[PDB]
């Protein structure tokens, strides 16, 4: 895996003031075998806390190892959206390699607390001892788009939301994880991951 | 200016897809304004 | 005519949205090319 991640530089660009401090969690399996791990299918879940009823527009990168292999949904989709989404009727999974982008839209701020979407993804069969497979939520601009995370107003308060959500409420490079897995795979921008212990 | 830009920020993402949802979720039930003018009375 | 009929099916509703966020989508997966190009390669119209 690779730190697709950038740097928030939208404004304002300091979240801690913010109303709504919303935290994405992501799934961290462990298995004591490499045994129990092979060919296991792991429902990695992003789940969002501390803004029910706080946010509409969503939209964010994710990625994983590229040794883990991802069963899509019955239409194809990387990632299915999840209970925190079932009142936003606007939802889309878009596939991106060893990844997946995932939006929301609603007519009002119906965004829950809970898991946004899921992803399902598969350990090889070469699974080995100490592998850590490692799974991130990255933030991404450019001048044409950038990710989101805001109400359904895009208020003073909405962007000041969506900034705690990409400097703060996940990891990246300039709020590294600290897990003993994460640093183990030079992957402290990442946030969650499949992984297996030594002997 | 840009075809698909609804709130006019130069930016075609998701911000413009919830203001065209919303503003059908206000019509639907009996709204009368433009797009542009519901966009800008808020 | 009307500011925000993007598949121009004459009227303005959820399918529009839909439109904007599945283009959103794809941009940001790496998609070259406008919401023209694209309503046209997904048949939208
Ligand atoms: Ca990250
Ligand atoms: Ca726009
Ligand atoms: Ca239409």
């Amino acid at each position: 895996l690779t730190d697709r991640g950038m740097t928030y530089d939208l404004d304002p660009k300091d979240g801690s003031s913010a109303a709504t401090k919303p935290v994405l969690e992501v799934t961290k399996k462990v298995f004591d075998t490499a045994a129990d791990a092979a060919g296991q299918t792991v429902t990695v879940e992003f789940k969002v806390s501390g803004a029910e009823g706080k946010y509409a527009t969503t939209g964010y990168h994710i990625y994983w190892d590229e040794r883990l292999e991802v069963v899509a949904t019955k239409t194809g989709a990387y990632a299915k959206k999840g209970a925190a989404l079932e009142d936003s009727s606007l939802a889309k999974a878009e596939n991106n390699g060893n990844g997946v982008f995932v939006a929301s839209g609603a007519d009002d701020d119906f965004g829950a607390d809970g898991v946004m979407w899921t992803v399902e993804l598969k350990v090889p069969a070469d699974a080995k001892a100490g592998d850590v497979y490692p799974i991130d939520v990255a933030y991404q601009w450019d001048p044409s788009k950038g990710d989101l995370f805001t109400d359904n107003k895009d208020s003073a308060q909405g962007k000041l939301m969506q900034a705690y959500f990409f400097t703060q409420g996940i990891k990246s490079s300039s709020n590294p994880s600290t897990d003993e897995y994460l640093v183990k795979a030079n992957a402290t921008y990442a946030d969650g991951y499949i992984a297996i212990k030594a002997g | 200016d840009l075809f698909g830009d609804i709130n006019g920020d130069g930016i075609i993402d998701g911000r413009d897809a919830t203001v065209l949802l919303t503003y059908y979720a206000k019509t639907s039930t009996g709204y009368k304004g433009s797009l542009m003018k519901f966009m800008e009375e808020q």
